[PDB]
């Protein structure tokens, strides 16, 4: 059942992570530590 | 103020955010939000589950849960919507990117 | 990977944190921690709750649940611990964060 998750959202998460590298990270806009 | 939307006072593409910390738990000068992303910006590919599609007025916003952030007060505009309605969808989100679910 | 101690290659206050991400939501490049402070700096009236106190070897540490944040992969260091025999209390502290009581 993990395995099915990961695959129906390998592409999905690769590409919100492309989108986050590109947009900026708003937690790394805010980190304290 | 939980499952409140809010004006993001920084530079940044992130305009919005909606806090998601437990009212009960208070941390002074902070709050945990989760950043709203155009709509437009993602394919059907993303999961709705993890990252849930809000629609405020005229637009329609992607919840990027896994970009959440507790940001300073100072960064906190004005309160713009009230996503209580989604409370379900919202909390079904966190606990999958902690918990898998 | 989830319940995993790392060191924070980055001069900070906190230098160890615990990954707390589920290992089924795998964002590229990132993962959610929780700070670790040396459990000697807080008082008793501290929740133990909320802040829960663990064990790397003899020594003793606090779960610094509020700081939670994401980082970037880049600033991942050593595997120095597993806590995944505290999941328990690890998970109690994060829904309390969340959806308090």
């Amino acid at each position: 059942r993990a395995e099915r998750w990961k695959a129906e959202n390998q592409e999905g998460m690769a590409e919100v992570a492309r989108f986050i590298e590109m947009n900026g990270s708003f937690a790394d806009e805010n980190r304290d530590w | 103020m939980q499952f409140k939307v809010y004006t993001y006072k920084r530079e940044s593409r992130y305009r919005l955010f909606v806090d998601v910390q437990s009212d009960i738990i208070d941390t002074p000068g902070r709050r945990m939000v989760i950043p709203l992303a155009s709509a437009r910006l993602l394919s059907d590919k993303v999961s709705r589950e993890l990252y849930p599609v809000v629609h405020i007025g005229d637009e329609s916003w992607r919840m990027m849960t896994t970009d959440m952030a507790s940001v300073p007060v100072s960064v906190i505009g004005e309160e713009v919507a009230d996503l209580s309605h989604r409370e379900n969808d919202i909390k079904n989100a966190i606990n999958l990117m902690f918990w898998g679910i």
